[PDB]
C-alpha cells in the first residue's frame, strides 16, 4: 500500500496469503472467491462459488497462498473483489473457545512494475 | 491440491480414492472440456445425531449451477464421468461412521403404496433428498448389501474424507441430461453421531466435478 | 471348479414367464409383453444385475381343454414397432414383417429365439428417470428396453365345440451379458411397474 | 464459400477483399477461438433514391447478439480483429455507388452546437445510426479525402460486395469493449440510387464476423 503510492501507474500481479489463527481442533470450511475486475461482487455463496474460487479447510491448511492475475491498475476505480465465504459451520471442541480469528497477507509477486514516481498522500499538513 | 479447470480443493489428507468399477473417466474415440472441469461444491448438510442420510442424483444434482447448467440446457446429449470428494470435518472427540456409496441406477420406491414415484420426489436439483427408510435404500433392497456399489467409508475415528471416480455407466453412448439420472451418490449414516455436552450438527461438505465432458 | 457359478450359467433357466389360458367360441386370445418383470422367482434373479444382454429363446407350450381337436397356431411376435392385433381376426395376423410361427398342438413345443431388440447396448433392468418429456410420464421405464408383444391365436375358424386353450411360455435367456451387480432385494414387489415396497 | 466457426456465406463473386492497412487479424505472441468466429448478419437496411447512409461502430454493433454479446458482458478486456462482409443485391438495371469505408476512431460531432455527444447518440447497438451530414462525415472532415481510411467501392455496375479485414487497430494491447469502440463502419451512397418505375428499396448486407478474439 504505502509504496504503491509513490508511483503513479503501477501494474503486476499481487497474491495473498490468508492464515488461521483458532485452536488445533478446530475445523471448519471456508470458500475464498476471486473477482475479476468489472466482475460484480458476490452476495451469496451459490453466485460466489462460481468464480474462480478455492475451498479450504481448517486442518493441516492453516495457510492458503491465494494468487491474483495481473491486475494493471491505474476517480473511484475499482479493479476487483476478494470475498470470503463460510461454507461449513464453525466446529471447536467443548474446551476451546468458540470464536475463532483469520488474519490475512498481501504480498506482490516479483513481476509488480512501478513507474512515473509522484509524491505520496499520506502525511500531509511541528515543534522545534 | 486438487486443482480442476478454474476452482480447487486444498485438501490436507487425501485418502485413496475410489476408481469405480476398475474404470477411469475417459473421451468416447462438440467438447468444451475445460471450462466443465471444476468442483461444483453443493451446501453443506446439517448431520445431526438423528439424521437418516442424503441422497443426490447425477447429472439433477447439477442443473442448475455454473457451465454446466447452462450446457445441459441448451444441448440434448452428455456424456460425461465424475469425481465426487465428499470431506466431513469433524473433531476427534466425534463419533460415527458413513458410507459414502454412488449408486447406478437408483430407481426409488414409495413407502406403502403402488404410485410411481413423481418429478417432485426425484428430481430435486441441487439441494438433495433425504432418505425416508435408510435400511432399505427406499427401493427394497438391503442396506447392509450395498457394499457391492461403489463405496467408502468415512469413519470420524479413521478419515474425514472420501473420493470417489465415477466413469460413464450407462448403455447408451450418449444419453439426454434432464430425463434420466445415472448415479445417486448417497451418504448414510451408519453409525450415527454421538457426543453428550455438544450433540449438534458436525457438517457434511458434497463437492462434485465433471469430468471427460461431452455435448451435442 | 467353480464353472457352475457363471453368470450366464445362473440365470438361463427356462423358467414360467407368462400362463394365460384363453377361451374359444383381449378377445379370445392373449397378447403378452415380453418383459421380466411378471414372476418374482425370475424378476429377482435378473433384479441382481444393472445392465442385461440377452438373446431370449420363447418356446411356447400349449395343452388343450374341451369345457380334444387338432388345433393350429399362430405366434406373431411383434417387435417395437409395428402394430399388434387388437381382435382374432384382424388384418395384422396376415402381416409378413412381423416373425409369426405356425404349429399345432400335437407337435413337440414351439421355439423362437428372439434376439437382442433393444437399441441400447444392453437393457436397462432398473431405470432412473422418466420416459417422455410430460411430467406425468412413467417413471424407469425405458422404451428402448421395450422387447415387444408375442401375440398368439388359434388358426382355425369357429368349431362347434366351446373349449379352453391354455398358453405357457418360457423364456430362456442365452448369451447373457451382465453388468454393474444390485444388492437383492428383501422386501416383497407391489407392483410390476415399479419397485415399491411395503414396510 | 466463408465458413467460419459454425455458420457461413455463400457469396457468388468473392471480390478482392482489402487487408485493412496492409495487415491480417492474428493473436498476440483467455481464448475461445471458435465460437465467437462466425458472421454476425446484421438486417437488412432500406437503401432508396434519398438516403444518406449508414455507420455501425465495432464492437457496439455487436453487444448483444449470440456468444461475443455474452463474452463481453462477462468479460473485462477483448482484442480482437474484424471481418466485414458488405453485399448489397440488385440487378443490372439499377445505378449507383457505395463507399463501404472502415474508419478507427471515428469520433463523430453535433451539428450546429458544442455540446458532446451523449451515449444515446454514439452508441446505437446492432441498429446502427443515419448520417446527418455524410458529405463531411459528421466530424468536419471530409467524404472526398475519406478514402485514406479502409474502402472499397460498391458500384452496382461492376460489383455487388465489399469485404473488408479489419485487424486490431489500437494503441493498448487489450480494451474495455463496452466503453469504447475503433472501427465505424460507414457505407455511404456517394451516386445515389435510380431508376424510374422501381424507385425502391435496394437492400444492403451487413456480415460483422469477428476473427482471433481474445478475453480477459
Amino acid at each position: 500500500g504505502n509504496i504503491s503510492r509513490y508511483y503513479t501507474h503501477w501494474s503486476g500481479s499481487l497474491e495473498m496469503t490468508f492464515m488461521f489463527c483458532g485452536s488445533f481442533m478446530a475445523a471448519g470450511k471456508l470458500i475464498l472467491c476471486y473477482t475479476p475486475p468489472g466482475g460484480s461482487c458476490p452476495t451469496t455463496r451459490e453466485t460466489a462459488m462460481l468464480g474462480t474460487h478455492i475451498v479450504w479447510d481448517f486442518g493441516l491448511q492453516s495457510s492458503v497462498t491465494l494468487i491474483i492475475p495481473w491486475i494493471s491498475g491505474s476517480t473511484n476505480a475499482n479493479v476487483g473483489y476478494v470475498t470470503c465465504f463460510m461454507q461449513t459451520n464453525l466446529i471447536v471442541p467443548s474446551e476451546s473457545s468458540d470464536t475463532c480469528s483469520l488474519i490475512g497477507f498481501i504480498a506482490a509477486k516479483d513481476d509488480f512494475s512501478l513507474r512515473l514516481m509522484r509524491d505520496s498522500p499520506d502525511i500531509g499538513q511541528l515543534h522545534a | 491440491q486438487l486443482k480442476l479447470g478454474n476452482s480447487a480443493i486444498v485438501t490436507q489428507e487425501a485418502a485413496n480414492y475410489c476408481c469405480a468399477y476398475g474404470e477411469w473417466p475417459n473421451y468416447l474415440p462438440t467438447q468444451p472440456e475445460t471450462a466443465t472441469d471444476r468442483f461444483y461444491t453443493l451446501k453443506s448438510v446439517k448431520w445431526e445425531t438423528g439424521s437418516t442420510g442424503w441422497w443426490w442424483k447425477l447429472p439433477d444434482a447439477l442443473n442448475n449451477i455454473g457451465m454446466f447448467g447452462q450446457n445441459v440446457q441448451h444441448h440434448y446429449l452428455y456424456r460425461s464421468g465424475f469425481l465426487i470428494h465428499v470431506q466431513c470435518n469433524a473433531t476427534k472427540f466425534h463419533q460415527g461412521a458413513l458410507l459414502v456409496v454412488a449408486i447406478p441406477e437408483h430407481q426409488r420406491g414409495a413407502h406403502n403404496t403402488n404410485t410411481s414415484p413423481g418429478f417432485d420426489d426425484i428430481m430435486k436439483g441441487e439441494e438433495g433428498g433425504t432418505f425416508n427408510h435408510p435400511y432399505v435404500l427406499d427401493d427394497g433392497t438391503s442396506l447392509a448389501c450395498a457394499t457391492i456399489f461403489p463405496h467408502q467409508w468415512i469413519n470420524l475415528r479413521t478419515n474425514n474424507s472420501a473420493t470417489i471416480v465415477l466413469p460413464w455407466m450407462n448403455a447408451a453412448p450418449m444419453d439426454f441430461p434432464l430425463r434420466h439420472n445415472q448415479w445417486t451418490l448417497a451418504i448414510i449414516p451408519v453409525v450415527p453421531l454421538g457426543t453428550r455436552t455438544t450433540s449438534s450438527m458436525v457438517p457434511i461438505t458434497v463437492s462434485i466435478a465433471p469430468m471427460c465432458c461431452e455435448f451435442n | 471348479g467353480v464353472s457352475e457359478t457363471l453368470v450366464e450359467n445362473f440365470l438361463s433357466r427356462a423358467a414360467l414367464v407368462s400362463k394365460r389360458s384363453f377361451e374359444y367360441k383381449d378377445k379370445n386370445f392373449f397378447k403378452w409383453t415380453i418383459n421380466t418383470r411378471s414372476f418374482v422367482q425370475l424378476r429377482r434373479k435378473l433384479e441382481l444385475f444393472t445392465y442385461l444382454r440377452f438373446d431370449a429363446e420363447i418356446t411356447i407350450l400349449t395343452t388343450v381343454a374341451v369345457n380334444l381337436p387338432d388345433l393350429t397356431l399362430q405366434a406373431m411376435f411383434v417387435p417395437t414397432g409395428a402394430l399388434t392385433p387388437e381382435k382374432q381376426d384382424s388384418f395384422h395376423w396376415q402381416s409378413g414383417s412381423n416373425a409369426s410361427v405356425f404349429f399345432k398342438i400335437s407337435d413337440p413345443p414351439a421355439r423362437i429365439t428372439i434376439p437382442f431388440m433393444c437399441i441400447n447396448s444392453a437393457y436397462s433392468v432398473f431405470y432412473d428417470g422418466f420416459a417422455g418429456f410430460e411430467k406425468n410420464g412413467l417413471y424407469g421405464i425405458n422404451p428402448a428396453d421395450t422387447i415387444g408383444n408375442l401375440c398368439v391365436r388359434i388358426v382355425n375358424e369357429h368349431q362347434p365345440v366351446g373349449f379352453t386353450v391354455t398358453v405357457r411360455v418360457y423364456m430362456k435367456p442365452k448369451h447373457i451379458k451382465a453388468w454393474a451387480p444390485r444388492p437383492p432385494r428383501t422386501l416383497p414387489y407391489m407392483s410390476i411397474a415399479n419397485a415399491n415396497y411395503k414396510g
